[PDB]
């Protein structure tokens, strides 16, 4: 609990449209307007409309053969994850990259549940405060160019898992072996100008069955 | 809410020309087909207009028993017998009558009374589950109930072959919704 | 001595005479409780399913390295015809929730020198790994034939092309085998014992599993010290498994799979 | 009214509303008490098997007579795939005991007219007799396709060609049907009910029986008053029935038959 | 006479040559079929010099445990196990080793204790059985006994590579005979 | 997390060619020079993928026993006997069996038993030790664990001349790790 209990880079979101605008799903430099909330590598999946829980991580360059990766995670997590099943609530902390006067605003969807990625019902409002979800919104020079919340275990899974699952998630076992069905926190989808890092903080968190953490080169 | 969720409201069944309406018919004779099947989702384009389903669209979640009700609308003269059947999933859809009454299973006999309540018992590997969902999967979708004709509707002369069962779904007593939530929008029309 | 020992499971038992005790997963017990997830009672106590089912494993033979391993996958190992009535039950039924209580053998002799590592471990992928394709229904839940190798599941295997690999550091079926040892588990050293037993209770995701779907448990054989032994000693050293799902408790009764 | 009658076993339920009550053979029931000729512990208590199996029987038209029938061999009827779980488990088993709880349905109109006989009888002859050739297990214990004629039965029906006949006056199979009636039974009339419910203990030679030789039970439906209608009528008058066996016990588990 | 019936005596095994020997081989390797197979009967022509069969000739049934004695003659330095399974009737001899676990067998491991007694359960669908048959009944013939060898026998240089086990046969703890009559005379020779 | 390391995990030994291997070997001779040598750092190369080391790669300091496990997988006629030192730090590496000897040592006779759990003493001129570290410390290096051969194996004929002794390490009874951290991050291949 305790040696989980505190914020690591966890992803990171981009967004070049206002915030009284339609919100609509974007890449650019691997980098989307909206996040898949979990720990483990999450990325645009096979031309998915929104990031999907991947099953291995990728250099951004195709040339490089070094970091950055293209995929979203809490590296933190992964390189250390000694357990095959876990539960907690999740303190998430969303950090402007720059000293410009903030105006954004976030809309938080629980694990599973509709993305409503529809047009605006009224002209000029952001679309993705156009909800009963839970969504924050932060503008002006008062601010402090971030925002943190939590939000609790939303997952109809009673566990999730750390690192593989060994099925797959539909009953024509067509899915994506190795991925749990709903093994997330939800998504938060965010509308504004800026580039902003986010962080994950594991609260009351709990491990179930240990199993090996990652390989590292022998020296 | 959940006060109109236990009104019993009518389920869309298809007409000969493919139009909606709020009953099945039957005669004298006993197919080796289901008279109308229906999957146990409160997303079943057949309830899709009964008050179950309206609120059940504005929640995430259910749990509990369902409530089938079946009205005969034949003559006072007409008999028969009916296997309502519910049958949970894993193994698919049941092909012959001997497969359904191999399920949960109640025989509707005609007579003085007029209507069947029929119980989907809530059967399922979870507490929850789905209201609606993009794929089918084992916590959205909870197998099958079908009508069988047991035996065939009977009567006598001076009778129209054709009887109709009005069809409506609700909640059962211990029928619950949970976490208000917007469904999919659409245009009226 | 005090090393023998025998466990009656219906109308089967097991009998050894070097068992080292035998080890309890979590310390913890499967012990038949219905899934609060279902309305349905359950079907359980069935006698004709609460047994051991033996099945051969694989052949040792001193080509083997360390942490080269052995899995099986369950229940699946067990839903074939050889699953007897835990079998035939198990398929028409959509859900399934047990335990398991399991004794792997293998005997050689004084002269000769080797040990494995005998595991129980959750959500231990038993994909195949001998390619770059989708795991499927039919290739997903299979006791491995071959001893699989060790090197390619140290930061675990994607289902890509071999190009796309070089690009993918690390796959979540990963497994760093310097740490199997902290599943539960026993050791069968050679000059030691001759068996190992298990058990374990039921952990998963949910209350009760779509066992279609999943397999939770995956016992697991890999050698720890490879195989020896000198020219006149035996050369065909086998191992074995007594596997016993520990009270198990169906529900959602259905017509079978296929 | 009072003749709303609904009877649950597991996940099936039958359902009639025009009962005359149910009538247990010999007062009795069976208990599902263990077979004290056997030491193994029989298997018991399978909800999934303590059910109701419902089967199409036949077809009533009025070119049936008095005394013409259909013979349900119990446990064999149930014993094909068809039988679920009951089914598949006794086919793993040298014996199994039980009763039986049955409901034989069939409708027709207050217009309609004509009466049938239901019952159960131990050791009833559940043989070919449109042939002179010797019983076999494939022919013995089936379901009648075709209803049977009285006459050649009353004298009984030796499996002897038909000139060797002649000097065979009487044969052990013999059915006295004027006296049917002394079977554990009810009567569907047309007029009054649409259901007959019967339940009968087990009874037979010995303690538990090795089922693959033997049908202990049969369930017969006779017609006692030819089917009448006029004009218009419904003319597809047809018979049904549930069938379910009552605590059933088996014992001496072993592979399957075939 | 109880008393004889429970003396372990020797069952009489074929030689390589078809001679009556009271043991049987066993080496380096796993048979995919059984070592020995012995028809549960005290009519087997494998005890048929046995106390326990020339007593049980002199009755008409019996009820209760058999025992079963083997003897492991081969060296200290030899180890091994055998698989040793009953298999109760209905679904005929088992054919493989996955058949014959799943009947009742106990697993019998080599090393400082010799001999392992084992009891054939008395499992019938009546409580008595006949002794002898013309044709075998569901009353006189209950099954198999096959040893299987689970893992090679297995041993170091210097050893012969085939390994003799006794067998022996006898009635249980509650095994009982009843009903005194006389048998199937005969020529000696 | 302790509770992982105190689990006995496998060392990484140098085969002939420079191959990682869970062993090492002996044979019918003393060498006069240690088979193995580990320096006690939590940082050893040698325990590098144990469960020890991949825990106390995230945590700062140490305090406690250390237990090295040994297995001898040799055959059961094979005997000797090993000399396990712990030499504390000041006066460098213990270059002969009289050295070695000299130090915190434990006598393991091979027999019945297979394996020899050691223990590392706690022994430091500071309450806790560093994980790592950049250049070796008085505070992040505390000596060596060396095995010598006592006496040599000793074996009859028909038995071959190289055994394996397998080696673990894992936290004592009293070990502890505090303050977490994360280790130098690198690419897994």
């Amino acid at each position: 609990s305790f040696f989980y209990d505190r914020s690591t880079l966890s992803s990171v979101l981009q967004s070049t449209s206002d915030v009284s605008s339609k919100f609509t799903p974007s890449t650019a430099k691997n980098l989307q307007n909206s996040i898949l909330l979990t720990p483990l590598p999450s990325d645009i999946v096979n031309n998915s409309v929104l990031p999907e829980q991947e099953r291995w991580i990728s250099f951004a360059s195709p040339t490089t053969q070094k970091p950055p990766y293209k995929t979203k995670q809490d590296w933190n997590f992964i390189m250390f994850s000694p357990f095959t099943y876990y539960k907690c609530d999740l303190e998430v902390t969303l950090s402007k990259n720059d000293r410009e006067t903030i105006s954004s605003v976030v809309r938080y969807v629980p694990c599973g549940a509709p993305s409503d990625l529809s047009d605006q019902t009224m002209p000029q409002t952001p679309s993705l405060a156009d909800t009963r979800d839970p969504h924050m919104w932060v503008v002006g020079q008062g601010t402090t160019n971030q925002i943190s919340f939590v939000i609790p275990y939303t997952s109809p899974l009673s566990v999730l898992p750390s690192v593989w699952f060994n099925g797959f998630s539909n009953f024509d076992n067509s899915s994506r072996f190795g991925v749990a069905p709903n093994a997330d926190f939800g998504r938060l989808l965010l509308q504004g100008q800026g580039t902003f890092s986010v962080h994950y903080r594991y609260k009351k968190m709990r491990v179930f069955c240990p199993r090996p953490t990652v390989f590292i080169p022998w020296p | 809410l959940l006060s109109l969720c236990k009104i019993p409201t009518f389920l869309g069944n298809l007409d000969s020309n493919k139009k909606r309406i709020p009953y099945f018919s039957a005669t004298n004779s006993t197919p080796a087909t289901p008279l109308v099947t229906y999957q146990v989702t409160l997303s079943c384009s057949c309830m899709a207009n009964s008050m179950l389903a309206a609120v059940a669209r504005n929640f995430n979640q259910y749990r509990g028993s369902l409530n089938y009700l079946f009205v005969f609308t034949g003559s006072a003269m007409t008999k028969g017998k009916f296997l309502i059947s519910y049958t949970p999933p894993g193994a698919g859809e049941p092909k012959t009558l001997d497969q359904a009454m191999q399920a949960t299973y109640a025989i509707w006999d005609l007579g003085l009374n007029s209507s069947y309540n029929f119980t989907v018992p809530f059967i399922s590997p979870t507490h929850y589950r789905q209201t609606s969902y993009n794929t089918p999967t084992i916590t959205s979708v909870d197998g099958w109930l079908t009508v069988w004709q047991l035996t065939p509707l009977t009567y006598p002369l001076g009778v129209p072959n054709d009887s109709h069962i009005l069809t409506l779904v609700s909640g059962g007593d211990d029928f619950t919704l949970r976490m208000p939530v917007t469904f999919t929008k659409y245009v009226p029309q | 001595s005090d090393r023998v020992s025998s466990d009656t499971a219906g109308n089967t038992a097991t009998n050894t005479q070097s068992t080292v005790g035998r080890l309890f997963g979590f310390g913890q017990r499967h012990k038949g409780k219905h899934p609060a997830s279902c309305a349905d009672t359950a079907t359980d106590k069935v006698l004709a399913a609460e047994r051991y089912y033996t099945i051969k494993l694989a052949s040792w033979t001193k080509t083997q390295e360390s942490f080269d391993h052995i899995r099986v996958p369950l229940p699946h190992a067990l839903a074939g015809e050889n699953g007897g009535v835990f079998s035939s039950t198990l398929r028409r039924h959509y859900l399934c929730k047990c335990g398991w209580r399991i004794q792997v053998q293998c005997n050689a002799s004084q002269f000769h020198a080797g040990s494995l590592l005998v595991f129980m471990a959750p959500e231990f992928d038993t994909s195949n790994h001998s390619t770059e394709v989708e795991p499927r229904a039919d290739t997903a839940f299979k006791v491995d034939a071959n001893w699989q190798k060790h090197a390619q599941i140290l930061t675990g295997h994607a289902y890509v092309n071999t190009t796309t690999k070089v690009n993918v550091p690390l796959a979540l079926n990963h497994q760093n085998f310097w740490q199997w040892t902290t599943y539960p588990h026993q050791i069968l050293n050679l000059r030691t014992n001759t068996t190992c037993d298990l058990e374990v209770p039921y952990v998963n995701v949910c209350p009760t599993s779509s066992w279609t779907q999943h397999a939770n448990w995956t016992l697991v054989i890999a050698v720890l010290t490879p195989l020896q032994y000198s020219q006149g000693s035996a050369t065909t050293i086998e191992i074995t498994a007594s596997i016993q799902p520990v009270k198990p408790v169906f529900n959602g009764l259905r017509h079978t799979v296929v």
